[PDB]
Parts: C-alpha cells; structure tokens; sequence
C-alpha cells in the first residue's frame, strides 16, 4: 500500500510499521471492528 | 517400349485391351483405337480384352459410344475381370459376340461418386446422379436382356459372376473353352 | 493469453478469468466454431443457467464462423427449449450456423454490434463424401433436409418465407447489423454507450 | 470455450453441475475412452442413487461397436432407469444409445436427428481369407446384434431394422418417435 | 508411345482428341495440332473428340480462336464428356458440324475461379471476372442459340445435358446414330 | 468428457470414486503405461485391504505381451482376489487378463465379446536369419506361455487353446462362459 | 518465460502473472494476432473492465500483427461500445487490423512508444478463396465492403478523408510513431520517463 | 513424343509456342529455336504463338533479345493469354506483326518478384528491381507507343486487357479475324 | 525441468519457480528469442518490477539469440520508459536484437559476463516476402528504416556515429565481452564474484 | 512418470531445496536459462553453501554453454559438479568448470569432449562464411583455453585431444583433469 504506484505507461509513479492503516490490518487479517478498538499503535 | 510393342502388334491384329480402371486417358487411347481400327477396316471385328476394375462413367460411356459407332463388330472378352464400367464395355460387345474367359469374374454394381459442395449443388449432383444411375441400369438391362428392376435390385451392392453366371445372366454370350 | 483477475464478493479473493464472470453474469460465449465440442459446451451451459435462474435472461455472445447443423441445431433447440429468455449479441460475425443461433434469440432481445458481420448461407458438405449413389441419394436428401430446416427455422425467426430465405441463401448473403435489423436475424444494432 | 464457477472451495464447470443432477452427457462419439468415462458414470449416479434415474444427453456421431455395447450394458445393468435426451444427433451406435433408454424416458429435441445405419469398418482390414471370413462372421454377429439390439428397444422385427438399416435410414425426432428409438419429441419450455 | 502412335495416325486422318482437362499444355498441343493440320489441307475438316472435364478458360480459348480461324471446319464430337471448357469447345465447332455421341453429357456452367491478394487485387480479379464470365455467357449465347439471360441462368450452378438435351438447347447439332 | 470435482484437497472424478471401492480400470490398450498403472494399482488396493476383493474392469483391445504378462503376474501375485468383469471387448491380452480372474468372479456382460489371438508382432522385425531364430523362438514361447496361461484358467489343454486361438476366435459372453473366460455373464439389475 | 507464482490458500490453485497484474490496473493486452480466440478474450476483458468500473479508463497495448477483418470490428465494437474511455498504447508493433484499434482508442488517448511502427494497409484474403464467379463476386463485394469500412474506421478516427486512407493504404504504409501522430492514428508519441 | 513431333512438325513451317510460364528452360529453347530458324532462313518470318502466364523477365529478356538480334522478323500471336513476360514478348514482336487472336487476353502488371536476407542485400535488389521496373516500362512504353507513365500508373495492378483493347492500348497491331 | 520451490506465504501457501523468485528481485530474464510472445512477456515484467518500486534498479539477464524488429523496438521502448534502470546483464549471447537490449541498459550498468558473445547484424527479411516490386520497395524502404533505426539506437548507446555502426553490422561483427566493453555495448565485464 | 511427496513437492524440487541444480536434459538456451535462474536463486537463498551440479548430458549449444559456465563461476558459492552418466561435448566443460577439489563423477559416468561443431550448414556468402568460421575458431579456443584453466593442461594439449571425441572414464577423467574424485559407491552392504 505505500508503494502502491500507477502501474504502466499511463498514471504516473510517482502518484515499517510507522507508515501504517487498518486498510494494512485488514488486509493482515484483523477484522475492522477489532482495529477501531485499539487506536494507539506503537511500533 | 516392350508392352507398347506387343499392344500395337495387336492393334495390328484388331486386338485392343481394356487392361485398367477406365479412366479418361485409357478411355480416349481405346476410342483412339476403335476409330483407328475401323477407318482401317470398317468390316473385320475388333477384339476388346477387358481385365478392368471399372472406372468413370463418362469415360467409359466413351468407349461405349465409339464401340456402337464404330462399323464394325466390338468382341469384348472378359479376361480375368470385368468390374464395374469394364462389365459395363463387356455387356457392350456386339451381340453373339461377348465373351466371357471361364475364370474371369464380372462384377455389376450400381455407380459410386461423391457429393460435394453447397446443398444447392448437390441437389443437382443427386439429380445427375439418379439420371446417370438410371441409364446405366437401362442399359444394363439392354445387355443382359434382364428387366430393369431386376438390374437395379442386383447392382444395389457388389454383384459377382463368374463365367457361367454372367453367361446366364446376359454379360456374355459365351464362354471360350478352347 | 487471457488475464485473470480477483473478485471480492461476499467471499472476496475469488480468482476470475473473464469468462467465468461472463457466466456468472449469465452470458453464455460462442466465439469458437459451432461444432460439437462447442455445442456440448454451450447447451451444457444453457441448462446450468436454466436452472441458476429460469426468470432471468442468458445472454448469447457470438463471435462464431459458424459449423456443424446437428451441432447447430443442438444448441438451437436448447436455446429454444430453456425457460429463459435468449439474448443473442452478434460480436464480430455471426456466419453459417452462428447466424441461425443469432436469429434464435429471444424477439426483441437479439443485437448485434454496428460493425458485426451477419452472414447466412446454405449447408454445405465439408469435404467430399463419397459412396455409392444409393447412399448419396440419402447424403443429398439429407442435405435438403438440412437446407429446408435451415430456411424453416430463419422463416420463424426473421419473419420472412422460406422460400425468400432460399433464395437469399442461394450464395452467401452477407449482411451488416443494419442489414441483418431489416433482414430479421436481430431487431437491434445497439449504439454505442461511452460517455465520451 | 467452458467456463466454470466456484461452489462451496470446489470449481465446478456445467459439466460437473450436469453430474450432480445425475445428467450423464454423450457428447463425443463412442470410442473406447469415452465409452470408459460413460460406464464410470453410470456406476457413480448408480452407486449414489440407483431409484433416482440416470438422464445420458446424446450428442454423438457414435462410432465402435464393443464401445457401443460397453455403454449399452451398463445402461441397462444399472438400477436407475435412463433417460436418454437426444441433443442435435444420435448417429449409429448414439441412435442405438438413444433407443435404450426406459420406455417412456426416451426423448430427442425437436431438430434433432437419428441416424441409424449398419456397423462398418473403417477402412481396410488386410489379412488372408481365414482371417477375413472370421472378420465378416463378427461384422454379421455386430450388425445382427445391433439390429436384435433395436429390435428390443424400438418394438420393431429385427428383419424390419435391418432392411432401414441397409442404408442410413436418417430419422427426425418426430420420425424416430414413430420409429421407437424414442418416447417423446421434447417440446420446448420457453416462457414467452 | 503406342498412345502417341495412335493419336498420330489420327492425326494423320484429321482426328484430333481433347481428351483431358483443358490447361495451357493441352490447349497449345491442340492449337499446334490445328494450326499443323490447316496448314497441311485447308479445306479438310478436323474432327476434333471431346472427352474433357473442362479446364481453363484461356487455354480454351485458344483452341477456340485456333478452331475459329482455322480455314478449314472443326467438326466437333462430344465423346462422352464435355463439361464446361469442353462443352464450350463442343459448341465452338462449326455449325452443322458440332456432334454429341448418343452417351456423352454436356455439363455447362459459369466459370469457376479464386480469389486472392489484397482488396484492390481482388477488386481487380472480380473486375475481370465479369468481364470472363460475360464473354464466356455470350459466347455459350452464340454458339447455342440461346438467349444470354438463358445461358447466365443455366450456367448459375452445374446444368447437365445429355446428348439429346444438348441437342435442343445447342451446343450439338447432330447425335450421330450409326 | 469427464466430470472432474475439482477441490487443496481430492479431486473425485468418477474413476477416483472406482478405485476408492477397488475397482481398477483396464479400457485403454495394454501398452506398458497402463501395465505400469493397473500393477501400481493393484499393489495400493493390496495394501489398503489384502482380504477385499479388487475388481477389474476390462474394455481393452489387448496389447504388448510382456505388459501383459506384467498385470498377469501382479493379478496373480495380491492377496486380494481379482474380480475381473468384461466391459464390451476384452480382446487379445485383455482376454487373458479376462480369464485371470478368481474363479467364481469373472464377469462379463452380456454383450461383451471376448476376442483370443495367438501373439502377433507389431509391424515387421528385421534383422539376420539368427536374430530372426531368437524373434521367432521367442513369439512362440509367448504362444506357448499365453496357452498355458489360458489353459490354467479356462480349464482347458493348451493344445486345445492352440487350435481355437490359431485364428481370431470372438467369443460372446455366454461363449465365453462355455469357454472358461468367465464364470457368470452379469444378467441386468434394472427395476424397471 | 513468464514469472508466476501459485498462491492456493485452500481456496484455489490462484495464478499469479504479470498480465494478471496489468488487468488488475485496468490494461488489457493484445499482444497477439487478432483472430477469433484473440478477439474473444479482448472483448471479454473489456466487458469486464466497464462492469468493474465504467469510469476508469481501460488501457488497452497493442503489441499486434493484426489478423482477420471480424475479429477486428469484434474488439473495435467492445472498444467502441464500453463506457470507459480506452487508452491505446502501440507497442513495438501495431499493424493491418491492430492500428485499426489502435485508431480506436479515445481522442487525446491515442499513445505510442517512439519506435513503436503503425503499419496500415487494405484488407487482404489470406490464401485463395476458389469457388464460382458467382460466390467469387460475392467474396470481392466482401473484401470491398472490409476495405471501405476500414477506411471509413480509419476515417472517423484520424480525421482524414476516407479516400485518402484509400491513397494511402494502397500499400504497405509504416508510420513511425512520429508520423502516425501527425496521420491520426495516435496522439501521443510516448515520452520516456527514466530517472537518469 | 507426339507433341514434341507436332512442335517438330511447325518448326518446320517456323512457328514456335511460347505456352508455358517464361522460365530460364522455356526462354532458353525458344532461344534455340529462333536461332536455329534465323539461321536456316533469314528472312522468312518467325510465328511466336504466345499462350503464357507470364514468367521471368531475365527469361523473357532472354527471348526479346533473340527476336530483336533475329534477322528475320518474329510475328507474335497472343493466343489466349499473353499474360505479364507473355504480353511483354507478344509486344515485343515486329511491329505490324504482332497479333492477337480476338479471344485472347493480355495482362500487363509491373514485376514480382521477391526481397531477402540482410538489409543491405535488400537495398541492393531493391535498387535492382528499381532498374528492372524501369527497363520493362521503358520497353512497354516502346513496344505499345503508350507513354512511360501510362505504362507505369496502368502496370500498378493487373490491368486486363481484350483484344480489341490491346490492339488500342498497342500491344498487338492486327486481330486476327478470319 | 524445472523445480517449482513452495514458499509459506500469507495467502495459504505459495509455489514459485526460480523465474519468479528471482522476478521478486528485479530480474528479468531475455533468455528466449525475441518474438512477440517474448516481447510481450518482458514488457510486462518491466513495468511490473517499474510499479513496486521505480527506483530500485532491474535487472535484465539477456541470454538471446535476438529476434523480431518491432518485438526488439517494443522491449526497448518499454526498457528506456521504465523509471527504473535497467541492469542488462549478457549470459552467454546477445545477438541481434538482444545486443540491441543489451546496449539499451542504463550507462554504467551494462554487464557481460567474461565468455559472453555479442553478435550485431543488420535486420534481416527471414524467408522470402514475395509480392509485386510496388510491394516490395516498402518492404525494402521498411528494412531500411529497420537499419537505420537500429544504428542509430546504437549510436547513442554506445557512443558511436551510425554510419560506424553501419560498416560494422555490415556482416556479423561478433563481439566478446572485453571487446562489447571497447565498442561501447556493455560498460563492464562483470568479473566472478565466487568467494573462493 | 515422476511420483511427488507434497509438503516433505517432487524429486526435484527435493533436490533444489538441498541446492542441486540438475542438468540432465541437452545444454540449450532454454536449459541454460533454467540453470542460470537456479544458479542466481540458490546464490541469493545463501551464497555461502555450495551448490551441486548434476550432469546427465550430452552437450550443446555453445553459448548456452558459456551462459552455464560463466554463471556457474559468477555465483559465490562453490559449484560441486557430479557427473551421473554422461558429460558430453558441452557439458564435460561444465563438468570440469566445478570448484577444484569439487568435481566428481560416478564411476561408470563418461566424459566425452570434443571440438565445437556446427550442427547443420550455415549457409552464406563466403564473407559470412569467414565471420561464421572465425567464430568457431573462436569457440574451438574459447572452450579449449576454459578447459586448459580448469584440468590444468596446456591448451595445445587440450586441442589435440578435443581433435576427435575423447572419451575419458571416470577414472581417465579424473587423471585429465575433469574431475577431481571418481565418487565411491557408500553402499552399507
Ligand atoms: C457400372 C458402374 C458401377 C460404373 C462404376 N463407375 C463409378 O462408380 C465411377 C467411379 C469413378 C471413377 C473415376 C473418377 C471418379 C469416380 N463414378 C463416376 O465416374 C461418376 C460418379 N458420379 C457421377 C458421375 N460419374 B465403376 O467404376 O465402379
Ligand atoms: C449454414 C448452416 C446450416 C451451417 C453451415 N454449413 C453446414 O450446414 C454444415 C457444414 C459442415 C461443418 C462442419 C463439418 C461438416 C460440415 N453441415 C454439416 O454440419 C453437415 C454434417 N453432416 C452432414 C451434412 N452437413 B456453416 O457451417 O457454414
Ligand atoms: C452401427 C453401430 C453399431 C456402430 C457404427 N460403427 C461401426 O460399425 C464401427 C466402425 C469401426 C471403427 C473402427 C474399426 C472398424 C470399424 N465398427 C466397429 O466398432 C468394429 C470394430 N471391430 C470390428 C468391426 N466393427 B456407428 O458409426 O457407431
Ligand atoms: C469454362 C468455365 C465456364 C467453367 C470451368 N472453367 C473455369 O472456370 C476455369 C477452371 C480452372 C482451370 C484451370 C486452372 C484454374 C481454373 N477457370 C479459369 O481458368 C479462370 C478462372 N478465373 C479467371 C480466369 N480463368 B470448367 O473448367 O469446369
Ligand atoms: C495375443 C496377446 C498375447 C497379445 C496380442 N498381441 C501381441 O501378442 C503383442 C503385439 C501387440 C499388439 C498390440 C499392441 C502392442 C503389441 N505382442 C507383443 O507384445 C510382442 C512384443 N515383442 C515381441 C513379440 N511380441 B494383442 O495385443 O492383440
Ligand atoms: C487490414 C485489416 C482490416 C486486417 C488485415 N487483413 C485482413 O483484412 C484480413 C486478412 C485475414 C486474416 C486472417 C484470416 C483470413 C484473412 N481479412 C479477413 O479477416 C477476411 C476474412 N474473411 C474474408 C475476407 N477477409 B491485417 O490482418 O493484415
Ligand atoms: C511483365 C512483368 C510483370 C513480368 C512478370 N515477371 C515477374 O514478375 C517475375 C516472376 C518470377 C518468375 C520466375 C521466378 C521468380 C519470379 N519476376 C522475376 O523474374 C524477377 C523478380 N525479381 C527480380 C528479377 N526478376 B510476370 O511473370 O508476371
Ligand atoms: C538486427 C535486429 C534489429 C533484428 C534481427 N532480426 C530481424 O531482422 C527480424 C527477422 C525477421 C522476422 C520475421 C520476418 C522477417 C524478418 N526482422 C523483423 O522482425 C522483421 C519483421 N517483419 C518485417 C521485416 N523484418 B535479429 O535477429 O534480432
Ligand atoms: C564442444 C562444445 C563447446 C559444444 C558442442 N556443440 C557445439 O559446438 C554447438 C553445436 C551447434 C548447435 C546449434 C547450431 C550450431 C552448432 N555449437 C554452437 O552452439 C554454435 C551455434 N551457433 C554457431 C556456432 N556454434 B557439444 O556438442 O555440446
């Protein structure tokens, strides 16, 4: 996701755990309602 | 050639052979040789060997033309085989003059082709197809002196003779036993 | 090469090739020649989609040059049995058999796209076939058998005697989507939807 | 092409969800590997349900005759009752596969076609005249079983099957109803 | 080759064989045989024996413009077959001239042909097949008699003839019955 | 033309569902290939359960000897008695491997022909006159071994199936079972 | 060789290209001859790609010989049809049927590689199409009808005249990417964007 | 051979058949012939009976040269089809002499031919079939009277012609119509 | 063969080959002729490897014996486009086209290993096209600009004028890796790197 | 037939894990390219283990031999070389092209060298023709030069032995140079 960029010879390409989201977590597998319970994060 | 050598000193004695499948090529060198042997002599007979698988039609209904034509008398002689168009030209002999030698086999059988094509084109290949079935029937029964039907019944599949069969059924007239 | 993507449906990370999601959005694809592996596919196919839902519409694409009457008429007869409403969709050409599967569909649910090709001819032997002349006769009159259930099913289809559909079908009779709208083998040339 | 479509984990394609509902397709023509997949089949929709009926869609040029009587057997080994649906054609060995059905279960859409002919062989069998003698006794001990075959399954004499038989006699599935390789002309069920 | 020697002394007596399909080694042989054969007498028939499946339309062509202005007669023979360039050059013969053997068929059809290339390249090939097409319709007009919308509907598809059909329609003027 | 359950687990297509109830199938030729199947097979169902009874179905043209010989042996060698039912044709090696049932559990069904053959070579073996002797001794020997093995199961003299296998005999179910090939020739369990 | 991996999670046997990966960013790939199997698979993609979100342009490369005449109007009809806007990109390559959807692409989203070549010329029979001089007519009003609706294609999407694309596809006429922007056929010659 | 010995037979009476396509074994024998006919009479002339497809330009160049370096005159004869090298040889007979038969068709088309291997080897065929379209529209321009850019903008494709329109256009000078 | 290796990933478990453990590297193999299919399959790879991460250097192992003009022009489009660098690293050959890529990598990153061969040829017509001398005087402009277009990617790769690049490639001037490195192809033999 | 044992995967992905590369089929560019996609991955999975080449084959191509061999002395790791069979042509340069004292062969494995040959004609004018034989002059040394570095022999030794098929042993080619031990059998009976 940080890193997600425009893939091809359109959009352009420039368009740890620091830089992180529940759309990461989700991904991970934490289910969004068990995220939005915890609203710190330390890394 | 060796073969082309003995087959015109045979041509020189009114002897003509009937040897392959007619096809147009062997059919127009015998229809050569029928108008060739009759511009020579239009009174002595002309002797037609057949050991033919049969063949086209056509070119067969060539040789057969050429065979009425012709002045004089066409003696066709069963040699071997007479399949097919070659039973065909055999029962096309002159009459009293088709003979059968007593092992050759003479197979009557109704025509074989091929449609193809669109549908429009077969419809008419099916029409030539039972026009061209039914002359060859009524003229096998020409021949053989057999009734029509008997003759379309009989070529429905491969009919064989032998010698003495076709000699009853009308092919030949008679059997050389020398 | 055909690319697969990922759905996120009520599961998610669902793997799709584009013809899966035809089909599940009930778009039956005859882009291959109508012989009988296709037919076996597609008839195959209209009864699934009978029986997902026979309320719903299948949606028939053809992209096919069309091929084999038996195979033709398998997939006809199955596209006429089904409870569901047929779609036909012309993409590209709809010739021989494809063009008869194109008038098939449902009256007022068969399109074409404005540069599709619509080409209706005659049955024709591929090949040779080749036999004695008892069984050419049954070869011949089966191709007028052939011939005449060609021109019977375009006659309930487009509209027209059978008769002008014989003699249309005399030679290949190409038509374009407009041609084909006013011939009868679809009611719809259907314009295009971009929004630019 | 064939698409599939997942159920639940498992990827099914129609052919499959056809097997489920114990449809059997003939959809080739009977050789040996297809007449192998088609018995397979028979004993599996046996085995799961031998009350609930076998339905065998036929689409099929048919072909060999130990194939054709491989399905034939099985079909009426089984304890299901067969179907037989006729999709497009049922040629040679398919119109006999047709034809043995259960009575009353014996259907063909409406332009579908049957085709009924004699076994033959495909192309030359060479040999000395023993073996061709022997080879002649098995295509009069094919044809003559065909035809007792469809004499079974039809209603008809088997002399009567083997004068229509003599060339391929090409039926609609209205003329194979009143033959009696089928039951049913299967009218359509459209809606509109 | 005795098939060659026979065709020789054919030729020798003005009888000359379009036995094959018309191409281009055919026709200049027949065009070489008529050009050889009015150049020995002028005012000798040739007979010309048509057993052909058809052929080429350009190869035909220059046999009909070689029997054509030949000086003397081409007397011409359907001998069982003459379809398309061959019942073509059936009818070319002279008229009175031009024979149908009581067996032979006369199949009359428009030309066949390919397409290829390029669309241009095409456009050009239709461009001359109409124009081949319309010259061999009112050619086949003229030499039958027949009206050119007759000779475009009959050609159509495969329009077979026996002898006494070829007759009335007119590619044939005599059915020779000896 | 197969339906195939596709699913990380089994993929159940209906010859899958014939081996889970021991039913290893010969309906290919006998090459090597399906030698090596049908003995990798017939060792798996021997070690699932040594005392069930594997069934063979047989709708195979025959083919090769020694693969023949290879299914022979290892039908032979398992614990497990060999059902062996004929499906349509159990020709040349297949009806060897026919008759190579367990007494009492060969089958055929009713229309299943059973063809026997002497040993045939494929196409044309060159070579000297002594390697020629050593071709022919060995053909021979794979008479006299396929005699003798049909003599074991059939219950009758080699010589005896010398003279009948001189030429091809086919042999239908009910002469099969005259014959020795096969016990019982399964009558049809259909309810209707 | 094309690195891919196999991701099964117990839920599949899920694929891994990277054409999966372009798909996923809306670009579709004809990288092949158009034929039949070709055609089908672009225009199942764009179908796909206008239900995902008809919004988002489709992105369509063309690395393509080019192939049959209704193979071609399948995937020009489905390119013209969606309601996403298409962005063709010529690759290497895009000739006879290919710079015909490369022309089709969304004005101002015409794009090119800078050596990529646009190669356009008339339609053509591969091979010989034998018949009568009645079926041949009827395959030469055919090829006449291809060639004037290519030009007329090439027409509306180049702005030039119709009969200029007749002059002009006489022949084999390559464009570079240079000068298949100022023909009409792209809009952009793609400028490399490298960081050194 | 028979159709060797008409050949014979009109080289005797000097006439040669350009009748298959012009390939290097056609030009060269046709070489022959006119040498060996320019060399037994010198002024008696030549009758070229052209029915060709065309063929080689270096083989048809072969031939062109030895009718122009002939001291008698070639008449040529479109008999049928004088298609590409065949109308280039036909209309590059002597003028006043050069017929077509009122059948015949004549194509003239710019050269085929065939580009291969390296791009430097391209640019040199290209180069030279530059100077061979060149040199065959120059002689076209000369032989028919027609401009070089007629020759050129009309040779683009296949342009067809009849008799009557090659007897306009220039390649022949008579029809023969006897 | 080719051992497809089981990593544990996230999504269940994930088999990869050696291609695609290495495609996770930035490593692109040309190992194959340069046809179309190969060109289409580099190009993706590149803009793959270009979308994760445009900064991170890719590296492209070419073991070619070259190919196809235009699939050559659409992987060296694609190869300058690309943010990232492209590491062109030379196993064995790179003939034709390959050698073409091999120069088209970034400067100071063009690697040869010691016994690579380095063939450069002028574009050659394989087989005969045939065709009218109308036909055939594109087709030799065509290969003209073909060589001309190629020399002059050439001579900016390698520092060259084209007209050097002209006399070279005249025959098959077969390069070794110390002698790519003095003509300006490659930028370094890559020496060893085994820690023995 | 190849019987695989998932999750313990096939013989050959077995045999990866424990990094042996296997060459068994002809050295071709679509070999070479396998080869050298192993060679980089098992370098990258630990550059610091050795990496075993099998060879079981006959040869090949000469550039996908040189793609092999200067991959095989790219890696860091140290390329153990076995020859199981056969190393013919080709594949005996990659035979020997091991790390010294890591050569080995079975002792009934052949090693077969020869000079490089053109498989087929190439056809051309005689100035391709020059191009083309001064290029297999240039293989003909290059390969006889990489067998003189790697057997210890002059490279006018190695011509003339490469002048016709020099079929070494096991044994014969451990005294050439080829390989470094003749593998014992570790039978336990
Ligand atoms: C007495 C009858 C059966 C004569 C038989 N003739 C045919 O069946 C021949 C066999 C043949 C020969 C050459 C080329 C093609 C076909 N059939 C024909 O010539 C034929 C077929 N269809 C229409 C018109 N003629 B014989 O050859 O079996
Ligand atoms: C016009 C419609 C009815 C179908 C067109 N042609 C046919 O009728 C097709 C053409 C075809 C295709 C594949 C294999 C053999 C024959 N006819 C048949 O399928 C067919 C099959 N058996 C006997 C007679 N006709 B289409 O395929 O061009
Ligand atoms: C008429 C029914 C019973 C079967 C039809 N086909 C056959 O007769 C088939 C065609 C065929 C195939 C292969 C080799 C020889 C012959 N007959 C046989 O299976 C067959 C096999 N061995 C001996 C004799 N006939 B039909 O086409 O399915
Ligand atoms: C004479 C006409 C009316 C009927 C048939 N003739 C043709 O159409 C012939 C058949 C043929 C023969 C040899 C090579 C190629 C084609 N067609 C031509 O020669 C032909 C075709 N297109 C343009 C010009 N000539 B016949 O040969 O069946
Ligand atoms: C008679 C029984 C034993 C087997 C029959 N044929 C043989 O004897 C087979 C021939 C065959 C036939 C079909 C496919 C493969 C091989 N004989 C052999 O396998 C064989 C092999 N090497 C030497 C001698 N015989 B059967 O396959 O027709
Ligand atoms: C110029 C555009 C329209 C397409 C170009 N060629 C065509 O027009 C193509 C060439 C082609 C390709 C595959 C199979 C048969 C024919 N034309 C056709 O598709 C076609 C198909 N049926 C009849 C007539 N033309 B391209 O593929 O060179
Ligand atoms: C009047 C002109 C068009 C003459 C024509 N000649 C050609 O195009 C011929 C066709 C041909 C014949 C034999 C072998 C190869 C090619 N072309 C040539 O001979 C040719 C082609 N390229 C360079 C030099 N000569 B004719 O044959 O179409
Ligand atoms: C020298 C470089 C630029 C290219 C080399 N190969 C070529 O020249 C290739 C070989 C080839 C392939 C197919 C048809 C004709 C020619 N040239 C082409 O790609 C090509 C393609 N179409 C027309 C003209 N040239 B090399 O082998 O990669
Ligand atoms: C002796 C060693 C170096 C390699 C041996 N083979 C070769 O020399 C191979 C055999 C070959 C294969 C394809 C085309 C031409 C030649 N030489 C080459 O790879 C080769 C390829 N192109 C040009 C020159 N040499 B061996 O048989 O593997």
């Amino acid at each position: 996701r940080v890193g997600k960029r425009g893939l091809g010879f359109g959009a352009e390409v420039r368009s740890h755990f620091a830089d992180v989201m529940p759309e990461d977590l989700i991904k991970f597998g934490l289910i969004p309602e068990f995220i939005g319970r915890l609203p710190v994060v330390a890394s | 050639s060796l073969t082309d050598s003995v087959y015109e000193r045979l041509l020189s004695e009114r002897i003509i052979f009937l040897g392959s499948e007619v096809n147009d090529e062997i059919a127009n060198r015998l229809c050569a040789q029928i108008l060739l042997l009759a511009a020579e002599d239009a009174s002595k007979d002309i002797s037609l060997y057949i050991n033919s698988p049969g063949g086209s039609i056509s070119a067969g209904m060539a040789i057969y033309d050429t065979m009425v034509l012709a002045p004089c008398d066409i003696a066709t002689y069963a040699m071997g085989m007479a399949a097919s168009m070659g039973e065909f030209l055999l029962a096309a002999g002159t009459k009293g003059k088709r003979y059968a030698l007593p092992h050759a086999r003479i197979l009557m059988h109704q025509p074989l082709g091929g449609v193809t094509g669109s549908a429009a084109d077969i419809a008419i290949q099916a029409e030539q197809f039972a026009v061209i079935k039914k002359e060859m029937f009524r003229l096998n029964a020409e021949f053989t002196g057999q009734p029509i039907e008997r003759i379309e019944a009989d070529s429905d599949r491969d009919r064989w003779f032998t010698a003495a069969e076709a000699l009853e059924y009308g092919f030949v007239d008679h059997i050389i036993t020398r | 090469i055909l690319p697969s993507f990922i759905e996120h449906s009520s599961f998610g990370v669902k793997e799709s090739n584009p013809y899966n999601k035809l089909f599940e959005e009930r778009i039956i694809f005859l882009g291959v020649q109508v012989d009988d592996a296709s037919a076996n596919d597609i008839m195959a196919q209209l009864l699934v989609l009978e029986s997902l839902d026979p309320d719903r519409d299948i949606t028939m694409y053809i992209n096919s040059p069309g091929g084999g009457f038996t195979s033709l008429m398998a997939i006809y007869d199955t596209m006429q049995y089904v409870r569901a409403d047929i779609q036909t969709v012309c993409l590209g050409q709809a010739a021989s058999a494809a063009a008869v599967l194109l008038a098939a569909g449902t009256p007022g649910k068969r399109m074409a796209l404005p540069n599709a090709r619509v080409l209706i001819h005659q049955p024709s032997l591929s090949g040779v076939i080749q036999g004695q002349f008892s069984d050419l006769e049954i070869q011949a009159a089966e191709i007028e058998r052939m011939r005449t259930l060609m021109e019977t099913t375009l006659a309930r289809h487009t509209g027209k005697d059978a008769g002008v559909i014989r003699k249309d079908t005399d030679r290949d009779k190409i038509l374009t989507a407009e041609e084909a709208k006013d011939y009868g083998i679809i009611d719809t040339v259907l314009e295009y939807r971009k929004l630019s």
